[PDB]
């Protein structure tokens, strides 16, 4: 661009002017490129600030889904994240998120406690699930009933403050033998 | 490579006008002509070039025989029919290689198409050819890239245009260049095999700006438009006094320099022909104005000083300058906006045997501050003596500009009038001589309100302007209603539908047809603009009926508004998307589809559990 | 949080000359100098997008609420949308959207009203008068609403299923144990305190309502934001009023009294103003811009983090044992409620 | 890990007039240029 | 830096040019010591984002 | 002098580089070279 | 509008001699003087 000069092209306005005025055309030569560049250096300033910030979000992804088990819900990926694997790529990284995914669901019942005795039941881990006419306890993500038993409920409350509580008989391993 | 260029080019699908030959009318050159002839042999032998084509204006002859052309830049008399009849001023004569190329396969098939284009940008006459066989159409379409043939220094001012023909015992195909913005694509061996016009369609105006031949799926800003005012209101004063300038210039008696004569040019048109015409001018720098376009402006106050002085003095009056007279007798400051203008008299400030009625102060106590007066007899003080008096020690202040009717050139009664203009906002009551047209409204008008240029949309307004307030501003410092000079009442101002138009299109391997927005603009404003062809962008999107919609993000043209609910393909804005849908393929406009409308059946007691798993892979880059 | 900023795109060719073919004939002479103007606020433009899509279009499907709402005691009316209002937005989002003013809205279409200003005209139309508009965001305050709502059905009827992969019903309560025993305290003791944690949830919804209603400013942020780029766009256009040390300041009457070989130099100094403040204003929209892109993302972590799922991460989503947290849509931003 | 930098006042009227009325007057002609700067620091020093 | 003027002291050069001209001088000055502060405030802005 | 570091000023054109021989397509008319950038690349030869 | 002005304005508390009649002495004019009379 001649930025308002005679001419774009320094060897040409040197060989074919006198400084007197010309210093005047290469002035404002300098006043248009430098100020060019310096539009360029501050566009890469803010472009490298942002691949700075995109950088430390690879590498606290890196630090936590591929050298362990993030609990971070959709940060590895969407779904319950399992492991990563980083994979090189040029100027950049690509990550490859293993994540659980659920499937195919039922609607059963359920209840928060089951009332034995006077007692509710609580499940240590898992859900109070019914078939529709046994109760049984099964876990969050995967449907596995196990019978009830009192290894797998703790049992503290008195059978009149919990809502939702169903009539169920619970099961001891102890009394039998 | 894309190299996009801004250069006078024939529009793409623009109009040559098709003749016949079986008399040879002019036609008028203006920014090049693009020429093109199908003949069997040869029927055209050159064309001549100049004005009014007579023996008073150089003219040109671009006659061809056999073997080679006979370029000349002569004053030719006329033929009327050996094609001229005149050499009298006739130099700078060439001869070269022929211009007509003819080439047979043993048939006289080849009408031998000839394009030729001609321009006289700053002279250097340039010529373009390329003969290409002619094929079954006379003027088809396939690109045909033209090459440069010679280039010489005429400058002649071509305006007029001709032809020549020839002896026996469907032609001529001419057009007009314009300067427009092209885009071609260059070969790998340097030809060029296609070129697109950025000012025809959207879709090529946005391959012009995406730098490209294929324009990829997406929505692009390229431009704005704007509409163009169908007129032109100006209006000046209700008086058209001619202002006293000539009782100015007709004096007899222009003070001298130490007592500048100050008049007042107020309530009057300022018609400077009249100025012109008093004036055997020397010395006429302008400085702030343009003296050329003077008669264009509207002045608040005219102050015209005038003094007889030297000739040197001339050069000595200006602003931030210095001198006996520029320091102590007459200071113009330093930010003047006016003109001075000197022309010689020394007719009526010279006699036989002398004559010493001028004065000038050599003698100032200090410097003169800009635009003051200093008449006073006071002897200047050298040493430390209260002396009042003439002689040594003790100066008496001004001399004599003594003047008799032989001097030189730097020493003759040089007469100076200077013309101090206040060109500033403030209701001006000096004007050039100009008709104040009528007034329109609710319409896109350039106006010059006194001396107030710009464009816009005016209307009657219920501002409350006090008597004194002439104009209108905002916050932001800029003119918004002005008050009429003839009527008295207020008119605000407006942007002549100011926006940005962006272009929605499927990638060209898809699909040739786009979709165009203007943005924030009402369609109602630009269908009629349309319809008056007054809008800045020439490329015309059609507009069946059915392809208009008001969107929350400006309007669109071009495409149809579908019901349905889809997922985005192409953001337009305020929730409005666009793609290219089967119907048998068109352009679509739809209401974003955020996803499928899902319900959840939760419940008191019931719970859903995946009775099974999957295990996805996903990727993040 | 700020989710994004007023999406503008100056026109290099109108802004610096007003429909002068000589003053475009001289900016031509310094190049594409600022068609990396047109580019950068383009990419602006498109990145404020992405933000808004990234922080809320979390869900691909958008889910509804059961149509009775009973949820175990809790009282939820403040942030599921109300249907008598016509914008189907919830009262908490009422609020915000009249406690911040936008002063250039954008999707007015105002041309045609400039004229009709009748008293000296605003801002808007001034800023339209020299060629700096505002383009609306692709995603209207009506269905980014709709996918605050989709998000706000997905907590409360699916838990943190759904953030993860199909939506699975579980009553309230029971999310409201899971989530207990996601912070250590088993769940029975929330099925024998139900009814007092329903009433203190009811009094502090009732209660954060308020506390953003009485309060002068507690949208600090985003009003922040909005002052921000208006007052960057006041600066802009007040720079053409400035002589930047020529004869004058208006093209209009400086082509109109100068003529062309000496007005060049005054043409050419207005030019090296006018591009030297429009790079100004378009360095620190970049900057601006990038700092609401990183409070974007950190909004979008959040979202991901608190909405969908329980954060073991202390005082990250808010002060105390993080339980869960409620989107709501704000004049561009986004407010949680942990 | 930085926590703040240095909050800098820099004032445009003396860093390029130096306590020169004729300068001062000559900076006004380039409008409101140095007060987006003031802005810009005293924002800055108080994101600080 | 003189930056294409006379002299790089603004007290120097206006008691050794008047006005008229030195308005040149002293805004070649302007516009060089203005575009450094730019380029200053826009280095300080990114580091303090 | 090609292949080595020479001041040419070919037809006017100033400049500096390292010239050789090239396998170009020049048409007649063609008597400069360039790039996308517009960077003077190639010259023909005025006397060869 | 909150418009910004720089112009000869007379300062607010400033300093205003009040004068009486019943000789006419000649004040100094400097930058402007403000006048003001109620009769
Ligand atoms: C309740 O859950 C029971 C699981 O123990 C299911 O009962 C099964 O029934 C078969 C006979 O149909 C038995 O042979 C088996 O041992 C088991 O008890 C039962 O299907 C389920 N109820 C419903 C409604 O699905
Ligand atoms: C679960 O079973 C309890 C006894 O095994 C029931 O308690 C009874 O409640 C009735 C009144 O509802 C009393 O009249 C009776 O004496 C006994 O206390 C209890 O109701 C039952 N609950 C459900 C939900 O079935
Ligand atoms: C400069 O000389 C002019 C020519 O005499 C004066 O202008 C005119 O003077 C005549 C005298 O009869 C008036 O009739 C006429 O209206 C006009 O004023 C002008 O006054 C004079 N100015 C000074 C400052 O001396
Ligand atoms: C859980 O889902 C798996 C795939 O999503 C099922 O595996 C499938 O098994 C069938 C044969 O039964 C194959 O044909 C198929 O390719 C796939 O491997 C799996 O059976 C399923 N399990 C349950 C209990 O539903
Ligand atoms: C859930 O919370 C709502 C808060 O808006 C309750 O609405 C209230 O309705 C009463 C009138 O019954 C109004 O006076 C009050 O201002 C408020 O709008 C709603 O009743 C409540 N519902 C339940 C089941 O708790
Ligand atoms: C549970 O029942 C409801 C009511 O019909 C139904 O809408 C929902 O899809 C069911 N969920 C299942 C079967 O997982
Ligand atoms: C064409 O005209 C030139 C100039 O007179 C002449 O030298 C040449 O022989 C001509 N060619 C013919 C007649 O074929
Ligand atoms: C021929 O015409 C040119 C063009 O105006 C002119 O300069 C030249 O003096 C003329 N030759 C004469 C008059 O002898
Ligand atoms: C005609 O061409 C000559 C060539 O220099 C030029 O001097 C003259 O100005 C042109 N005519 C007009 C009206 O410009
Ligand atoms: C003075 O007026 C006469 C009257 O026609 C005119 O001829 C003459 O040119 C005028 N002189 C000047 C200097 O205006
Ligand atoms: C302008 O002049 C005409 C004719 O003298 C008169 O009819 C009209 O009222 C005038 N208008 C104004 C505003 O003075
Ligand atoms: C824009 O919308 C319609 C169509 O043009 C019409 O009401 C008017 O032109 C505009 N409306 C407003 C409120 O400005
Ligand atoms: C179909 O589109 C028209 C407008 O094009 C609209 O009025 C109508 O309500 C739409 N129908 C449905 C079912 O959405
Ligand atoms: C849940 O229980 C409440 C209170 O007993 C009742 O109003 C509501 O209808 C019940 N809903 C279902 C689906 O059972
Ligand atoms: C240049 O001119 C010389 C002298 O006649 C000749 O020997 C040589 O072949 C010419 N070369 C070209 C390329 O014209
Ligand atoms: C006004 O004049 C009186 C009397 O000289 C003096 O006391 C007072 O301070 C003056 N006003 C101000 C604001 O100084």
């Amino acid at each position: 661009s001649k930025f308002g000069a005679i001419s774009s092209v320094l060897n040409d306005i040197l060989s074919r002017l006198d400084p007197p005025e010309a210093e005047v055309q290469i002035d404002r030569l300098i006043t248009g490129r430098l100020q060019s560049l310096q539009t360029y250096v501050t566009q890469q300033l803010i472009r490298a600030a942002e691949i700075r910030a995109s950088a430390n979000l690879a590498a606290t992804k890196m630090s936590e889904c591929v050298l362990g088990q993030s609990k971070r819900v959709d940060f590895c990926g969407k779904g319950y994240h399992l492991m990563s694997f980083p994979q090189s790529a040029p100027h950049g990284v690509v990550f490859l998120h293993v994540t659980y995914v659920p499937a195919q669901e039922k609607n059963f019942t359920t209840a928060p406690a089951i009332c034995h005795d006077g007692k509710a039941h609580f499940p240590r881990e898992g859900v109070f699930v019914s078939n529709g006419t046994h109760w049984f306890v099964t876990q969050r993500n995967f449907y596995e009933p196990q019978i009830i038993t009192t290894d797998n409920t703790f049992v503290s409350g008195n059978c009149d403050v919990v809502i939702g509580i169903v009539n169920n008989t619970v099961y001891d391993p102890l009394q039998l033998e | 490579v894309l190299h996009l260029t801004q250069d006078l080019f024939l529009p793409f699908f623009s109009n040559v006008t098709w003749f016949h030959a079986i008399d040879n009318p002019v036609l008028p050159f203006n920014d090049g002509v693009y020429f093109a002839s199908t003949e069997k042999s040869n029927i055209i032998r050159g064309w001549i070039f100049g004005t009014t084509l007579d023996s008073k204006t150089q003219s040109l002859l671009i006659v061809n025989n056999a073997t080679n052309v006979f370029i000349k830049v002569c004053e030719f008399q006329f033929c009327n029919d050996g094609v001229y009849s005149s050499a009298n001023n006739c130099t700078f004569e060439y001869v070269s290689q022929p211009f007509l190329m003819d080439l047979e396969g043993k048939q006289g098939n080849f009408k031998n198409l000839r394009e030729f284009v001609f321009k006289n940008i700053d002279g250097y006459f340039k010529i373009y050819s390329k003969h290409t066989p002619i094929i079954g159409r006379d003027f088809p379409q396939g690109f045909s890239a033209l090459e440069p043939l010679v280039d010489l220094p005429i400058g002649i001012n071509i305006t007029r245009f001709q032809t020549l023909l020839a002896l026996n015992r469907a032609d001529y195909y001419v057009g007009y260049l314009q300067p427009r913005t092209f885009l071609l694509k260059y070969n790998e061996n340097g030809t060029i095999t296609d070129a697109v016009d950025c000012a025809l369609d959207p879709l090529s105006e946005t391959k012009c700006t995406l730098k490209s031949f294929t324009v990829e799926k997406g929505i692009y800003q390229t431009s704005n438009f704007r509409v163009q005012p169908t007129e032109s209101i100006v209006r000046f004063p209700n008086v058209t006094n001619l202002c006293p300038f000539h009782e100015v210039f007709n004096a007899t008696r222009f003070a001298s320099v130490y007592a500048w004569n100050r008049t007042r040019i107020s309530n009057c048109v300022a018609d400077y022909s009249v100025l012109y015409n008093f004036a055997p001018f020397f010395a006429f720098k302008c400085y702030g104005v343009s003296p050329t376009k003077l008669n264009d402006l509207c002045f608040t106050n005219v102050y015209a000083d005038s003094f007889v002085i030297k000739g040197n003095e001339v050069s000595q009056i200006a602003p931030g300058q210095t001198g006996n007279i520029a320091d102590y007798n007459y200071k113009l400051p330093d930010d003047f906006t006016g003109c001075v203008i000197a022309w010689n008299s020394n007719k009526l400030d010279s006699k036989h045997s002398g004559n010493y009625d001028y004065w000038y102060r050599l003698f100032r106590k200090s410097k003169l501050k800009p635009f003051e007066r200093d008449i006073s007899t006071e002897i200047y003080q050298a040493g430390n003596k209260p002396c009042k008096g003439k002689g040594p020690n003790c100066y008496f202040p001004l001399q004599s500009y003594g003047f008799r009717p032989t001097y030189g050139v730097g020493h003759q009664p040089y007469r100076v009038v200077v013309l101090s203009f206040e060109l500033l906002h403030a209701p001006a009551t000096v004007c050039g001589p100009k008709k104040s047209t009528n007034l329109v409204k609710n319409k896109c008008v350039n106006f010059n309100f006194n001396g107030l240029t710009g464009t816009g949309v005016l209307t009657k307004s219920n501002k409350k302007f006090l008597p004194f307030q002439q104009f209108g501003r905002d916050i932001v410092d800029t003119t918004d209603a002005v008050r009429d000079p003839q009527t008295l009442e207020i008119l605000d101002i407006t942007p002549c539908s100011f926006g940005g138009v962006s272009v929605i299109t499927p990638g060209t391997n898809t699909s040739n047809q786009v979709a165009v927005l203007y943005q924030g603009v009402n369609c109602t404003e630009v269908s009629v603009a349309i319809h008056a062809d007054q809008l800045t962008p020439t490329w015309r999107v059609y507009s069946t009926g059915s392809n208009v919609f008001q969107t929350r993000a400006g309007c669109l043209i071009g495409a149809e508004y579908v019901n349905n609910s889809y997922e985005c393909d192409i953001p337009i804005g305020a929730g409005i998307c666009a793609s290219y849908q089967t119907q048998s393929q068109s352009i679509i406009a739809y209401t974003m589809s955020l996803g499928a409308e899902n319900s959840v059946a939760y419940s008191n007691n019931s719970i859903a559990i995946p009775t099974n798993f999957t295990i996805s892979v996903t990727t993040e880059i | 949080l700020p989710v994004s900023m007023t999406k503008t795109s100056v026109d290099c060719t109108m802004y610096i000359c007003g429909d002068s073919t000589e003053c475009s004939n001289l900016l031509l002479q310094y190049g594409s100098f600022c068609t990396q103007l047109k580019r950068a606020l383009t990419g602006i433009a498109v990145e404020q997008d992405k933000n808004t899509q990234e922080v809320f279009a979390q869900v691909k499907q958008i889910y509804k609420t059961p149509p009775i709402k009973y949820f175990g005691g809790f009282n939820f009316s403040q942030i599921l949308p109300d249907p008598s209002k016509p914008s189907k937005r919830s009262p908490i989002e009422d609020l915000l959207f009249n406690k911040v003013t936008l002063a250039d809205a954008g999707f007015i279409k105002q041309y045609g009203d400039c004229l009709g200003d009748i008293a000296a005209r605003d801002l808007i139309c001034a800023q339209k008068f020299n060629g700096l508009t505002v383009l609306p965001p692709l995603l209207t305050d009506e269905m980014i609403a709709q996918y605050t709502s989709a998000l706000l059905a997905g907590t409360i009827t699916s838990g943190w299923t759904f953030g993860a992969g199909p939506a699975l019903q579980i009553p309230f309560p029971m999310q409201m144990a899971y989530r207990f025993n996601g912070i250590g305290v088993t769940q029975n003791v929330l099925y024998e305190n139900q009814k007092l944690i329903a009433n203190q949830f009811n009094s502090a919804i009732g209660k954060i309502q308020d506390s953003l209603f009485s309060t002068p400013s507690a949208l600090g942020k985003l009003q922040d934001v909005v002052n921000h780029n208006a007052q960057a766009l006041n600066t802009l256009v007040k720079q053409l009023s400035s002589k930047f040390g020529a004869i004058s300041s208006v093209l209009n009457d400086i082509l109109s009294r100068l003529d062309p070989p000496e007005a060049e130099v005054q043409i050419d100094r207005l030019i090296t103003g006018r591009l030297q403040s429009l790079q100004t204003y378009v360095t620190q929209q970049l900057i601006r811009a990038a700092e609401i892109r990183a409070s974007a993302n950190l909004a979008a972590t959040k979202m991901s983090e608190c909405v969908l799922g329980q954060s073991k991460r202390v005082d990250f989503c808010g002060k105390g044992y993080h339980l869960m947290s409620f989107p709501q849509s704000a004049p561009h931003g986004v407010v949680f409620l942990h």
